[PDB]
């Protein structure tokens, strides 16, 4: 009778929810904002930091930090301070009577798995908890069991290749690329027009720049050679002071990290490459229907031309003999929460849960064996 | 098996008897006869006996002996020389081998007074040497102001002073030290020299260490001593420079003239690179401090190298230079950069101009723009089929439906009978003798919403684990089944409701007038769909079931077959009613009364044609989305998802190729799109009529002739 929560904690949004629902219902930034000017009005309502959405409104006099960069958690503190959040304020539920499902990104660090369990059985005292991978939840929320997932948020940018519902380990390729270096690359290719963006607050700005106005070209030579004869291309956007700023080629030129990364200087090849070396290193007989089943994941795949961009990156790469579908859903933002929800809302997942019994006789080692 | 024509095995295996060779420095030399049947412990030795038979043949066999104290090169050589010896032979010998003190007893049946071991022997061919070692201590001093050059001077710190740079050359650690009052030129050239020392002397296996005063390491005062105080130095002027300019002579050895010659090609410094001709040998004589470069073209002759060897070595003894002079011997591409620092801008051939490209180790599509043949179309009809589903499929299967958040089983009377908004898992045995196998099917409806797709593919896998991993799985949908599930329910058709359960509504009433399209391929699997009863949903080539409260009506077109009619009367016996058998053109009144409608269906003479199994109508995509243009197949038989909005379409009906648009289609797809179905229509191997009509259709604006070859048209698929 007691619902269960699913939490997705990603690098850059906490998508936060109770099983069987359709949408999440707390959407909001991971970041911990902290004052760092001189408070001279007494009384009023100044807090020691501030979380989520209460920090954004406030980011003009806030240090904004995150707690997870690149995947990893670096701030334990700040990562309670959020889960904290997300259950009292936002859900406004109490934890102690459901369980909580939790996602995490493939080839993470061991430590991270029991430590994410150290919390949630010590602090908030959940009943149950599991832990589940972000790719094969995404596969399932698109009604699929056999393919390949390109998850890109804002830490990591993974490849992982799925057959019968289980990933293979040995075929999963992970990029340090993804929206939070996008947005870093766009700060410094701004600077060419005159525009200094250094801030955390002006990196927020950027950030939602780079989700209004950018695009992916579908050839990158003849689109510069277009925004260089003309004046077509070019989109003006308002700045919260009023000023209005003129943005050209670098529209595109930010999402061709993607499928470049030698602009913010990595020897590694671009997300194609890794598809493709990632559908090679599977058996012989299984690369069919990989390629007919790519879908995308994430909201770094939320670029306009970014599936045709890919069709024709992988078409070029493979035989031509093969058949070439790129799937790329409109709720691939919130696609890990939505295969989360259903998951964990079936009749027959209530012996996969991790308790309080198996944890408290076992240690913290128990999310090493019921998890796979 | 190439044979060896040393002169010592001719002697060998003659005559019958007992032959002893030893091992010394990479040959072998037979030991005299007295010296039979003892061995040195640190020699090798190959042994040699040939025994004469009674048929005349004369059989062979060796034996190679190793001591306990023997080189690698002796034992080696002793091996090789084995397979030699057995080569030299027409390889009718056996070998062994022979360790000192674990000896064969056929090896001590050999000698008649034993074996006895001596200690010594001959000593290794091998010369040691240890890979990557460099013992080097030497210090250069680097001044100049325009023309800086460096000079050998010895190791103290008496030698140092605070107005040039010194490079402390210690082997893999190399020291530059810049003095105070030093300029920026022999800086630059301090660094340049050592950077050479590192990449070229040592290929890279160095460490440059760069100090001043004050920061001297640990290593430099190891080796140089404590630190006395410097000497200051002289401003750098122009006579130094002219002192460096008269240091080196480049002479020239050629036998070009017929004769030999030993020329002066200059005596000033910086030389120009383009004199070291490639066909001659040149000789750099920086002999003050000890150095003689003799530089060896590609092309030149022997005899002008051992000259300019030789003239390199009396110049030791003409001129007295000091008793440590090396004489260090370069040939073209290896060149020393101690004999580069007097050449006018030195070019390796691989030198970066200008700022330079990267490699970037990755690119980007740049395919050539081909036109499409169309004629790869109708051709190559490559087809895989089915792999292991050979069985008709009676078998014994179980269906489960997924309601909310669980599945329940099916009622077993109704096997055929599936939901348009529901989703399905099919599990089948099978009773094939191709060790036995099952089957998981998720089938899901085009109606069926993103909740029940995904609980129905994650129990899929779980009653795939759960059986153990030994099924296969194979997700389907709705209009895109194989053959082998269409047989599932033995020549039954396939029913498809309308609506189905949710989890806030339940299961949906059946609506009183239901109207049902039956369709066949050619193959003769058969579905039956429910369609809205309007009168205008009639498709001439279908049959039809309308089923009213009164009464039920079976509606045969002209074009229907067969099977469509079996499976009309086989959904008749489903549904529990009696039809009455309604012909085309031949409609009672009560009939379209009970549409509610008079005329105007789906009717073109393709459709009223009766021929339609041997050639099938055939659906097309095009698009340029990857930038070339593409048409591609697809496969299945034919509704409103395969339509795509950003693409053009073409349907081919053997009378007339219907050419259908999106909305925000481009349009040098529809163009070269109507030019393409052109030249599909020539290129067909079965001769058809030339002015074979292409009609554009728009979307949303679709004559009956288009929508009549679709299963289940829906008017407000596209409209939100
Ligand atoms: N419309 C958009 N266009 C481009 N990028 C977007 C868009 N919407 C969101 N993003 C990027 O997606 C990233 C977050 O994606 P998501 O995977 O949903 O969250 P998380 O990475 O925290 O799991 C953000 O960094 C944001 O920059
Ligand atoms: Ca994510
Ligand atoms: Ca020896
Ligand atoms: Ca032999
Ligand atoms: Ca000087
Ligand atoms: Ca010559
Ligand atoms: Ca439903
Ligand atoms: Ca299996
Ligand atoms: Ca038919
Ligand atoms: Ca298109």
């Amino acid at each position: 009778e007691t619902t269960a929560l699913v939490c997705d904690n990603g690098s850059g949004l906490v998508k936060a929810g109770f099983a069987g629902d359709d949408a999440p219902r707390a959407v909001f930034p991971s970041i911990v904002g902290r004052p760092r000017h001189q408070g001279v009005m007494v009384g009023m309502g100044q807090k020691d930091s501030y979380v989520g959405d209460e920090a954004q409104s406030k980011r003009g006099i806030l240090t904004l930090k995150y707690p997870i960069e690149h995947g990893i958690i670096t701030n334990w503190d700040d990562m309670e301070k959020i889960w904290h959040h997300t259950f009292y304020n936002e859900l406004r539920v109490a934890p102690e009577e459901h369980p909580t499902l939790l996602t995490e990104a493939p080839l993470n660090p061991k430590a991270n798995r029991e430590k994410m369990t150290q919390i949630m059985f010590e602090t908030f005292n959940v009943p149950a908890m599991y832990v589940a991978i972000q790719a094969v939840l995404s596969l399932y929320a698109s009604g699929r069991t056999t393919g390949i997932v390109l998850d890109s948020g804002d830490g990591v940018t993974h490849n992982v290749p799925i057959y019968e519902g289980y990933a293979l380990p040995h075929a999963i390729m992970r990029l340090d690329l993804a929206g939070r270096d996008l947005t870093d690359y766009l700060m410094k290719i701004l600077t060419e027009r005159g525009y200094s963006f250094v801030t955390t607050a002006e990196r927020e700005i950027v950030r939602d720049i780079k989700e209004k106005l950018c695009y992916v070209a579908l050839d990158f030579e003849n689109e510069m050679a277009t925004a260089a004869s003309s004046s077509s291309l070019e989109k003006s956007y308002e700045l919260p002071d009023g000023q209005v700023i003129t943005i050209g080629n670098e529209r595109f030129r930010c999402p061709e990290t993607l499928f470049q990364p030698s602009f913010i200087g990595m020897e590694s090849a671009g997300i194609h490459e890794t598809t493709y070396n990632s559908i090679m290193k599977c058996d012989i007989d299984i690369r069919k229907d990989l390629y007919a089943n790519n879908v995308m994941s994430g909201g770094t795949t939320m670029y306009p031309g970014i599936a045709d961009r890919m069709q024709k990156e992988i078409t070029a790469l493979a035989p031509s003999t093969m058949k070439i579908k790129i799937i790329a859903p409109p709720e691939r933002k919130y696609s890990v929460w939505i295969g989360g929800s259903i998951l964990a809302s079936l009749s027959t997942f209530q012996q996969m849960w991790i308790t309080k019994q198996e944890y408290d006789e076992a240690g913290p080692s128990i999310v090493h064996r019921k998890c796979f | 098996h190439m044979v060896v024509e040393h002169p010592e095995f001719l002697k060998a295996g003659k005559e019958p008897g007992l032959q002893i060779w030893r091992v010394e420095k990479f040959d072998l030399v037979p030991v005299p006869t007295n010296l039979y049947g003892d061995f040195f412990t640190g020699d090798a030795y190959v042994i040699l006996k040939t025994v004469q038979l009674r048929n005349g043949n004369l059989q062979y066999d060796l034996h190679y002996w190793l001591g306990n104290e023997c080189s690698q090169d002796e034992s080696g050589a002793a091996a090789i020389f084995t397979v030699q010896l057995d080569d030299y032979l027409n390889g009718r010998a056996v070998q062994h081998r022979e360790v000192q003190g674990f000896e064969s007893a056929t090896f001590l049946g050999y000698f008649k007074s034993g074996l006895k071991y001596k200690k010594g022997g001959v000593a290794s061919g091998f010369k040691h040497v240890v890979p990557n070692e460099v013992v080097v201590q030497r210090l250069f001093q680097v001044k100049g102001r325009r023309v800086v050059r460096a000079t050998e001077v010895p190791v103290s710190w008496e030698s140092f002073n605070n107005g040039d740079c010194f490079i402390l050359d210690l082997g893999n650690n190399i020291h530059q030290w810049c003095g105070s009052n030093s300029n920026r030129y022999e800086r630059l050239k301090a660094t340049q020299v050592s950077k050479g020392i590192r990449d070229n002397e040592r290929s890279g296996r160095a460490r440059v260490h760069v100090s001043e005063e004050g920061t001297e390491p640990e290593a430099m005062l190891q080796v140089l001593g404590p630190k006395p105080a410097l000497p200051a130095g002289t401003e750098d002027t122009a006579k130094e420079d002219a002192a460096n300019r008269k240091l080196a002579k480049l002479y020239k050895v050629s036998n070009g003239a017929g004769t030999m010659s030993v020329s002066l090609v200059a005596d000033e410094n910086p030389f120009a690179q383009g004199a070291l001709k490639s066909e001659d040998c040149f000789i750099l004589d920086h002999g003050k401090d000890g150095k003689i470069f003799v530089w060896k073209g590609k092309q030149a002759n022997t005899e002008e190298r051992k000259a300019a060897l030789k003239t390199a070595s009396d110049f030791i003894t003409k001129m007295d230079y000091p008793k440590q002079t090396q004489v260090s011997v370069l040939p073209e591409g290896g060149e020393t950069p101690l004999f580069k620092q007097f050449f006018k801008n030195w070019r390796d051939p691989d030198q970066t101009d200008g700022l330079g490209l990267s490699y970037l180790s990755s690119h980007i599509a740049n395919v050539e723009r081909v036109p499409f043949d169309a004629a790869t179309l109708h051709t190559s009809t490559a087809m895989a089929a089915q792999h292991g589903m050979d069985d008709d499929g009676t078998g014994q299967k179980q269906i489960w439906r997924i309601e909310g958040s669980n599945k329940v089983p099916v009622d077993p009377a109704t096997y055929g009978q599936f939901y348009g908004g529901d989703s399905y898992i099919i599990l089948y045995n099978y009773r094939h003798g191709g060790r036995q196998g099952q089957i998981i099917y998720n089938w899901q409806g085009a109606q069926s919403t993103q909740d029940e797709v995904a609980a129905s593919a994650i129990l899929t896998a779980q009653l795939d684990e759960e059986l153990g991993g030994t099924p296969v799985q194979s997700r389907v949908v709705q209009g895109k089944e194989p053959a082998h599930l269409m047989s599932l329910f033995g020549g039954k058709p396939m029913i498809i409701y309308k609506g189905g359960t949710s989890r806030e509504g339940g299961q949906t009433a059946p609506a009183s007038t239901r109207l049902f399209q039956v369709r066949a391929n050619s193959a003769g699997a058969t579905r039956a769909v429910e369609v809205l009863p309007k009168a205008g949903a009639l498709n001439s080539n279908d049959a039809f079931v309308l089923k009213t409260p009164s009464a039920a009506y079976l509606w045969v077109g002209t074009g229907a077959s067969e099977a469509e009619k079996t499976g009309a009367q086989e959904l008749l016996r489903v549904l529990r009613a009696q039809p009455v058998q309604v012909a085309e053109g031949s409609e009672p009144d009560g009939f379209w009364e009970a549409l509610g409608g008079k005329a105007a269906y789906r009717t073109s003479p393709r459709l009223k044609d009766k021929k339609m199994d041997a050639h099938p109508p055939r659906l097309f995509a095009c698009s340029n989305k990857i930038g070339r243009f593409v048409i591609e197949e697809v496969p299945g038989e034919l509704m409103q998802e395969d339509l795509a909005t950003d693409d053009v379409m073409l349907l081919d009906t053997w009378d007339q190729v219907f050419v259908w648009v999106g909305k925000d289609s481009q349009e040098e797809e529809k163009t070269e799109a109507l030019t393409s179905a052109k030249r599909y229509i020539e290129t067909d191997p079965a001769n058809r009529d030339r002015r074979t009509p292409i009609t554009v259709v728009k979307q949303g604006f679709e004559p009956p002739s288009f929508v009549g070859w679709f299963l289940g048209w829906d008017d407000d698929y596209w409209s939100v």
